[PDB]
């Protein structure tokens, strides 16, 4: 009836994806068998005898990250042709992903979306995740966008993009890809919200007080974050917020669709103790700079437009007190164009912790999605970074050479300038 | 039911009919005493096709040798499994043909002829209704090559419409033993090629080159050698003896392979074939047996394949197997070798399933195919003949015993078109 | 009262009939010997103490196959003389199935067929399985399909031919096999249906999951089709059909009479956990044309006539709305004459399963016999392969000598002409 579609590219998707779907079956109560002992129909189908299976699909070229969750424990939990494989990596290659290898698996990709997605009209949206530093996350995910767009042109398409961190890369090349995909990411996604990896070890230093996460650890934050958005569709709430309702209230103009995350409260089991978890509290705790999810400070930028979707025991006149507070402090700037820059929305449900994971059971939780113009600087650091490298033609005979022709780094660069100016000029 | 007469002729059909008879005998498990042993029900349902009851529980093959000289069936008795077979269907010669086919087809083999046609036919209509002969001999020698094919002919004309297979050993390409081989081969080839229903070349260099290079057999005698040809033999009737998926008997294979009623000329391999070093080491399935069939280095003819093109070729499979494997290999040996078959013939390969495997081994396979690549042997031993027939050399020791000029020039003829009728088709 | 006759002739005849007969014992609850611990009487014979013999003849020239009947498990199910053998094989000649050991086996086999139609007169008709590139199965297929035709005239005669496959044959003579049975089947049969080999190999590919399937697994399936097809005389439905109706709603002209088949779901006990069998669902997988089990695309013709055999836990209203859904959906064509394409029927009793077999407990299963025209391309791609074999006559002398006129080849040849300029015509 009302669902929506999960597409995983790339390693990062997929590794992510893993974690939010042991969230969503446990939250909804069903076994890695699927079968439990109508909330749940935007997530889960039915099948037969009372059989839940996953609307997700699962890309990547190499076969290596799909095989391990195909003989997992989440085995039968999913649909045998859900999990789509290639044979070759697409080896951090934009051009490969995008050109000589991707377009093989994308016919199967979109076999898969249409029997997925005539179930029931009224399908919500599309919910991407990737890599932009990847090969296949960022290639074969901005290839399916646009056989997406032509074949699903009203339908909204939220993307998850796992951003490069300013400091920390895990591969060289990734500046080249990074500034390829926003380029095909303007015209071929309605919403995008940056995640980026040195954002997510901070906060687990800080407020997990984990010395040494690994990625399993990111993955569980990222999840909850999605579980706290969706989660007006899946329950009862006092004031619910839809998914054609985010871009409503944070996109102002078209090529602004580009939002930081916030979660609070990220507390474990040693401090929950400790804490009065307080509406107002944890509302001040979103809005702090060291706590944003993107590792973009906005304090060098004004708040356009921000969504608050509370959880749990949440009164809606806590809400308003809270938000009242933030409005009025200084060190917080909104723009001038903006006079009601809030969206508010209360769910029921509270947050569901995973056993054995680093999150403690809280009562109530804020998931905060805020567009700024503070994102003007996180496009100036690979504007920097994508010029030093292509001053003197590094790596370019990698792309060249594999099929796409040279320009299109030139195209890129000129339409990534062109947004730095668009988010100067709204500013003003 | 259907049966199957044996005859074997001359020393080197007696001794490869000798190992055969020892290879179908284990394989249905039967003791050289003639007994039977193995406690197992398909093994004796058919049995009728090689063997007769002899009422005292025991089961004599139907088997007739025959020679011109008394040494080589006196070893055969003597040996192991040599007392499976009847005494009165042992049928001497005293003098023998000392290596002239003339003499083994009008004068010497003539006094014998009567002889064996009678213990042939006391054989053939004792039963219901028989399906076919099988003869084993060598083109080569004198008694096999002369009173061998002999015999085709008067079988032909007392039983016309049953088929006739014959084990033929053609001669050597390079080295030579009985060095009139070309006068020999040619005048068994031309009456050959209108008595005989399907004929199977076996080359002996082939054989040599097969235990050298595949086998690494260090010191093969002729005792291995008959024993590869035997294993062959057993695996173009699996299907009488044993039931199958996909049967196919001899007359099946013949209607398969044969285009054109004066070509029925066909090359022989056999795989798996592996040396005790590699036998544990080695893949056994449908697609690696598949490739070791279409080789060169398999094929018991020392005439390279790939010089002509694969008119029709048959393989029938022996074991528990899958019949997609079955199918999808001979449709991909068609796809990737697409220029060593033949283009208005579609689906040039025949498959067939046997589901008794030989023992010891869980697949095998023999290969039976009719290539226009036998046309190098047909030109080999025409220019041989050729050479020495314009010199009139050893000639007398043929024309002092009353085969006349005429009939070396009709061999000539008959087989240079049979060259040129393979080229035709090429 | 009322009875089928069914016919087995030839290897694949009778390996199919082997399959056949142990589904329909094992849905009626007999057991092997033939006696049960009156709606099975369309098939079965009452023989004095509650014992039931088939009313089947198995007819090959070839001992090899019968014998391992006569001694197998099911010795005494049949009656001996049922089980009719020669003494050597037709070896894949037209000829000598039809002139030569031909009449040796007939005789005794007419004799076996009119003592088991003449028990209970209203008997329903014929059921023939052959194959149609053998020798046995074409050549003796034509000889009693004639001697039936001249006996029992106004009667119905079922055919259910294993054509061969476009690409794997498993035979070379096939070309010459099957263009001199289509022109005895053209005069002599009322409805055949066309099953292909690697049709059933890519189906049990990729439903099934087995990669090296033997003849064993093509004739369950086979079987399968043919219990839903005979399920409505057995048992109590809500729409039943007998065979006599399939002619008047599948046939629209007299030579027009190649039908195809499909089944679905064909699943396995790893996909039918996860499905929802829905009727809706079934019957969208069996107009799928990679579902089809004739190997022949139905997207380049345009559907004449079709009847669908709902068999299970199946209510008659969402009948009518899935096949209201199919008529909406553009990928297929009907042909423009027919307004009314489909027949419905609707039997109780779920498909049976064999024990240790290769499907799942279904609850519901549909079969599905259609007429289109896109049989031009199966009959028009063996007129291409007789062409190349006869242009300069390969394979003929074993014809031709053995006992049938030259010129035969060419009176079918012409036949085969007019039956492709007749399915060109009726699709204008």
């Amino acid at each position: 009836m009302r669902e929506v579609i999960s597409i995983h590219v790339g390693q990062a998707g997929i590794q992510i994806g893993n974690a939010c779907w042991e969230l969503f079956c446990l939250e909804h109560g069903i076994q890695p068998d699927g079968q439990m002992p109508d909330a749940f129909n935007t997530f889960f189908s039915e099948t037969g005898a009372g059989k839940h299976v996953p609307r997700c699909v699962f890309l990547d070229l190499e076969p290596t990250v799909v095989d391990e969750v195909r003989t997992g424990t989440y085995r039968h939990l999913f649909h045998p042709e859900q999990l789509i494989s290639g044979k070759e990596d697409a080896a951090n290659n934009f051009a490969r992903g995008h050109y000589t290898i991707g377009k093989e698996i994308v016919d199967l990709s979109l076999d898969r979306i249409r029997k997925l997605a005539d179930n029931c009209t009224g399908l919500q949206g599309f919910l991407m995740f990737n890599a932009v530093g990847g090969g296949t996350g960022s290639g074969l995910g901005c290839l399916l966008l646009e056989r997406l767009s032509v074949d699903y042109g009203k339908k909204s398409k939220l993307n998850f993009c796992s951003w490069p961190s300013p400091q920390v890369s895990t591969a060289v090349v990734e500046p080249y890809n990074s500034v390829l995909s926003t380029h095909s990411l303007l015209e071929h996604t309605d919403v995008a919200v940056m995640l980026d990896n040195e954002a997510i070890y901070d906060i687990c230093r800080r407020n997990l007080d984990i010395e040494r996460p690994t990625y399993t650890n990111l993955n569980r934050l990222i999840a909850q974050v999605i579980s706290s958005l969706t989660a007006s569709l899946r329950f009862d709430g006092a004031l619910n917020v839809d998914v054609t309702e985010f871009q409503t209230n944070l996109v102002p103009y078209p090529r602004i669709h580009f939002m930081l995350s916030s979660y609070a409260p990220i507390i474990s089991a040693e401090k929950a103790y400790h804490e009065q978890l307080s509406v107002a509290e944890i509302t001040n705790s979103a809005f702090e700079p060291a706590s944003m999810m993107a590792k973009c400070d906005p304090r060098h930028g004004k708040y356009m437009a921000c969504c608050l979707m509370y959880r749990g025991d949440v009164v809606p006149k806590d809400v308003n007190a809270a938000v009242a507070t933030i409005k009025t402090k200084r060190t917080i700037q909104f723009v001038d164009w903006c006079p009601t820059g809030f969206k508010c929305g209360i769910n029921y449900q509270p947050p569901t912790v995973v056993p054995g994971g680093d999150l403690a059971k809280v009562m109530r939780a804020v998931c905060m999605i805020s567009n700024s113009t503070a994102i003007a600087e996180v496009f100036s650091r690979m504007d920097h970074k994508f010029d030093l490298m292509y001053a003197k033609r590094a790596f370019v005979h990698w792309y060249v050479g594999e099929g796409m022709e040279e320009g299109e780094f030139s195209e890129a660069r000129e339409d990534l300038a062109a947004l730095e100016k668009d988010y100067e000029e709204v500013g003003i | 039911m259907r049966e199957i007469v044996h005859v074997q002729g001359g020393q080197c059909g007696n001794q490869i009919g000798a190992k055969f008879w020892e290879v179908i005998s284990d394989e249905h498990g039967i003791d050289p005493t003639g007994t039977y042993c193995g406690d197992s029900d398909l093994q004796l349902e058919r049995i009728n096709v090689f063997y007769n009851e002899a009422t005292g529980g025991r089961f004599v093959p139907r088997a007739i040798l025959m020679d011109l000289e008394p040494g080589t069936m006196d070893s055969v008795r003597a040996g192991p499994f040599g007392q499976l077979f009847r005494p009165d269907n042992f049928v001497f010669g005293q003098t023998g043909a000392g290596n002239n086919w003339a003499k083994g087809h009008y004068t010497e083999g003539a006094e014998l002829i009567d002889s064996v046609l009678d213990v042939v036919r006391k054989e053939a209509e004792g039963c219901d209704c028989l399906q076919g002969f099988q003869i084993t001999h060598s083109l080569g020698g004198g008694t096999g090559s002369g009173m061998g094919t002999l015999l085709i002919s008067k079988v032909r004309e007392e039983y016309p419409d049953r088929i006739m297979e014959t084990f033929s050993v053609f001669p050597s390409p390079k080295v030579s033993d009985t060095v009139v081989e070309p006068y020999n081969a040619t005048l068994s080839v031309h009456q050959l090629v209108e008595n005989a229903d399907e004929v199977q070349v076996i080359d002996n260099e082939a054989l040599y080159d097969i235990c050298f290079r595949t086998l690494k057999l260090t010191t093969p005698t002729y005792g291995d050698l008959n024993h590869l040809v035997s294993a062959a033999m057993s695996g173009v009737t699996c299907c009488l003896r044993f039931p199958g998926q996909l049967n196919s008997d001899l007359r099946k294979l013949a209607v398969n392979l044969i285009p054109f009623p004066r070509l029925h000329f066909f090359l022989i391999g056999f795989a798996p074939l592996t040396s005790r070093g590699s036998q544990q080491y080695r893949a056994l399935s449908v697609p690696e047996l598949t490739q070791q069939m279409f080789d060169a280095k398999n094929m018991m003819c020392a005439s390279d394949p790939r010089h002509g093109r694969y008119l029709t070729a048959s393989a029938m499979f022996r074991g528990r197997m899958s019949t997609k494997e079955v199918d999808e290999q001979m449709l991909n040996v068609q796809n990737k070798n697409s220029s060593y078959f033949v283009e208005w013939i579609p689906n040039n390969m025949k498959s067939s399933v046997c589901d008794i495997p030989p023992k010891g081994l869980k697949m095998s396979v023999t290969f039976v195919g009719n290539s226009t690549a036998i046309q190098e042997m047909f030109k080999r031993v025409s220019d041989q003949f050729t050479a020495m027939f314009r010199r009139k050399a050893f000639l007398h020791w043929y024309t002092g015993e009353g085969m006349d000029e005429m009939e070396f020039t009709e061999a000539e003829s008959n087989m240079n078109d049979l060259v040129s009728e393979y080229q035709q088709y090429q």
